[PDB]
């Protein structure tokens, strides 16, 4: 069940979910595996926020262990769309699509908590079939795994060699290794 | 007079001093007179909240109407314009005093048998433990 | 969870679900399988908005995997029926249908986001039963591939010829290449 | 979920449905496997029109795969009994029974998109146990067969003879073929 | 989802679910198989009904493929003992229970669509365990048959010898065999 | 689903379910298997209309196959203990928990419909375990018919070893049998 | 569904669950088995009603089979630290748990209904995995056992050594058995 | 079913649920398996309150098994993060996270009840596949344990290596072993 709570405004007391009381202050959650209904629901949010205020900054907590590349990407391209600097924070873990959004958020507003645990590694797939459609598949797989490596260059700032060698296996990053990659930019351990 | 036409003062509903302004055309417009006479107020009834009101609306047809009838009631000079006026900063006024003129206020305050009925039989609890001695009994209103 | 939003109007504020205000504004979401029941709930939104306003534009968001193919058809006639020109937008993907539905829109007005997946196969379906039963089937779905093959040669532009040849098996285009099919017009890389 | 809509009246605004705002404008939707339960929630929208204006036409539109011939008939009895004429309009697909409400549409009033399918087949059943039961149940599923395809026969206007050899088996008609065979009128290729 | 409507008057403007507003007609809906829990449901509405208006007659719309006997017998004795006369109207079909409650309506004011289905048929039931256990159960169900039969022949007219030939086995029949059978009074073609 | 229904006061109308409306008027309906959730919701509504009016009587309409003795028993105490007499209705059946709060009722004003069945046997139950522990079982579930009995016998009037012999095996008792027996007062023909 | 009651009082009319309305009687409903979910809400109402008015008592009614020692710990615990006496009344039966709760009522405040059951016994776990965890878990139950016998001692007044004993095995105690026993102070026979 | 509660405002009378009602008063209640779904929304109620009112403490009730590592880290870094100061306590069982949870909070201000459970256990986690792979999680897993010992060392106070002995395998603590412990500062017994 989620608590209702009561804001004051020069109207009268209005109530409100907790969820939404949040988006109202620019803040987006990202929780749960990814897949394309929860997608479309987070790039609806933020195309309400843009429309609201285009230059206030967008927060997006992330608590995800992945999901589905695709409705990874309608967020990223939404991100990316949208004038407001989308400002990504990891709260307890971000996995492959979640660590892909976190750091696809904007230059110095990427951030994450002491404790937390990034995670990245290639693409995940399988097609049963006859051999002309397993090559067909296996091509997108690849260019996928090229395309989201090229992106995560970018943003790190690594090169794309070593993205490469890197996300060939699992590999884990705590708060502070996540920095020095390029994936966050900064840690919050405590309100100054 | 009727008590719902009575509004606040300052509204373009109507003032309570109307209520002398009526009983000024018996009189033959003498204050003297007048101040022995008697007033009848009907429908006071409407003049009522109906509750738990913050008041931010600044209801005008009902708790207005009271917070103005109380000094009316007990005593007070009231200017009233001469006939069919309503009040200004002109000097067309009648300082009239209610403190002999008697008030009548009769209303039908429908739904009061309820609350009469609560309190004579709210009851105490509803479990095992409660007190639900008190029996509800049919009495006409 | 979906969220509730405020919006300010003259009578005064008004709560809206984040859907329904996308709604208000001409925005319609097409997510996930296709099928009878949402396919008619998106053909009420058409014909709602078209009774609004006949001259404004409506806006199709497809982010789905595909689906029935008659469902995709009740979309697709009543987009072609209404006076408002229907514009697509592609986020995350568009299968089968959700790119027949994407190339199906208004032309100049079909756009895809630069990380979208785009592809198109040939109708695939299957019947058990006597040999009569299935020659009846078998030829309703060539019927089916025929049509579906004439109408994205309209919309693309290219040769019918081409379509078969290209749609005999699955093919996967990035948001350039679908440019260069004709899929769609343009690339929606940022807010201008 | 189902996206509401404000409808502005003298009163103010109005919030509704969006199956309800549109069945304020007489409308149905006719959606998926019929069955008892919606057959029963069709004709109480059927009953209460007709009291709002038995004058003014109902529109029912039609996307389901058939289903039970209890259900469906107690639908076409209900439209045959109001005063108000009935237009039925198919969207996408309109199997055997749902054919069968189509064609039971108001003569006129009865059209079909252009890519609408429409598949007419004779009653299917089954039945277990002792073969005095097997006898009755037999020559009851026979003689709905003759009250069908006599029904059908009365609104397309084919002899009896031609409506008992072409549903003798499954039979796919499109929209063009089916404004021959008389189970609709006219097709609503675009908005004039 | 069930749809609203709206119901205006000069006191104001009340939205109601559809089968709400057939309720304040004396209109009650009779779907699928009988039990408990649905005929508890249909009683209260009788008692509320007799509440409102005792001598307003009640209506009755029964589509169903019979059900528990205990939970019919819930709904026909309180047709009888309720002062207002209980109209029964058969949509779609009317098997075993909901014959029998068809037949049970008011004298004069039992209909049936033409188009409609009647099965009667004697009631079935199981028992497992001893044998003297059998002979108590089984002695039951023969007295619930003998007294089914009597009630049916009272409301048909036939005599009790002929209902229990006709209801040994499945019996179907069409709505005017039901008229001359005297399961029905008259049947409801077109509103004149 | 519950139809809702619209009463008339003096301050306002007031929507309300169809058992919340009948609640009002002092009737609570008894449906289905006794467990420990809806006696438990029966015992709430038996002492809300206490606090309302501990003079005027309840009305409870039983309808069930029977259940727990143990939840049987809450209602059954309950029922003793408020000063209000609760008039049991038997609807369809009213099997051995059933029956058993159906003779409960007060004295005078306990009715049965005429079709109604109700059944009496004694109590049923299962251990599994070391013998130990059977032997404590087997005690309880004999103390309880001996207590249930006990009490049939109070309020049925029968001497306690005549309803022994009668409750060893399932006894079914038609109305006027259970007006002999003792269960209920006299039969409810009509409201008149 | 829970019937919707209504206060009619003054500085307003409200409408509540039954559940709810009785809360504001101080009522609480201990039902089904114990689980850490109903036990929080359970903790929520203790905690809600005595900042209300610390003095007046508070009811709690349990017909429960038992369930979880933790979370009835949980409600045990809430009950001691607030300030109002708790006065359990059984309905039904009393568990294990339920029992345990019973029982820890005030002093003088602890009822039972007449035909009420109880029943006390030791805890029952398992553990399956290495001996040495087996030892672990062992003692940690054996605590438990221990612990719990002692509370009960305390609350019914007898010694340490008879509640062991009578412990070992279920014991099933009616409700002048439970009286003698000191689980309840007194018996709720009818309203004096 | 969850209750409404009602609260005397200045502004009238507003209805609140018992959950949400507390929350008003700065309570927080963590029960059930962590999770990343319920973590969230723990996260966005201290959050919600920092903002209200920074200086007043937040109460968290923890009665829970214990569950994910990364979702409870949330939480955590949550509490850490705002100013104002947690104050923890123990209803019937603190788990390995439940635990770690409850020994965060704010030194002086983390309670305990008598009859309460702690238990505190090493990581818990598994993987199938390659042994490169294995290798990988595994020394995360390692790592994590790490870094939650040198967490509960600091607040517990006891040395690393002590942390590391007692939760190789399972550890029970009562309420007075935590105390020395130093999971806990006090326990509440009663009201003072």
């Amino acid at each position: 069940l989620v608590p209702m709570v009561i804001e004051q405004t020069s109207r009268g007391e209005r109530s409100f979910d907790i969820y939404s009381r949040l988006l109202k202050e620019r803040v987006i959650f990202l929780t749960g595996q990814v897949e394309d209904h929860m997608a479309n629901l987070i790039v609806a949010q933020m195309l309400f926020l843009e429309a609201e205020n285009p230059e206030k900054d967008i927060y997006l907590y992330i608590n995800s262990p992945g999901g589905v590349i695709t409705a990874g990407m309608s967020i990223y391209d939404t991100m990316q769309f949208i004038k407001p600097d989308v400002s990504t924070i990891c709260m307890g873990q971000a996995a492959s699509m979640g660590a892909f959004l976190l750091t696809a958020g904007a230059k110095g507003k990427r951030f994450c908590l002491p404790n937390s645990r990034v995670m990245i590694h290639q693409p995940l797939g399988g097609y049963q079939g006859q051999a002309t459609d397993i090559e067909i598949h296996a091509r997108e797989i690849l260019k996928v795994k090229g395309r989201m490596n090229e992106l995560m260059a970018l943003h790190t700032g690594q090169s794309l060699e070593q993205i490469e060698r890197d996300t060939e296996r699992d590999r884990f990053l705590s708060a502070p290794e996540a920095v020095e990659y390029g994936l966050v930019d900064s840690i919050l351990t405590h309100r100054n | 007079a009727d008590a719902t036409t009575l509004t606040e003062a300052g509204y373009v509903g109507e003032d309570v001093e109307n209520i002398i302004q009526k009983l000024l055309q018996k009189c033959d417009y003498d204050v003297q007179k007048a101040q022995r006479g008697i007033v009848y107020i009907d429908e006071i009834d409407k003049i009522s909240r109906k509750s738990d009101n913050p008041s931010i609306t600044r209801d005008v047809s009902g708790e207005g109407v009271q917070q103005a009838l109380l000094k009316l009631i007990e005593g007070t000079v009231a200017a009233v314009p001469p006939q069919g006026g309503r009040k200004h900063p002109q000097q067309e006024f009648l300082q009239v005093d209610t403190s002999k003129i008697l008030f009548i206020c009769g209303g039908a305050f429908a739904g009061l048998d309820k609350v009469i009925s609560h309190r004579v039989e709210t009851g105490s609890g509803i479990g095992f433990g409660a007190t639900v001695k008190a029996k509800s009994d049919k009495a006409s209103e």
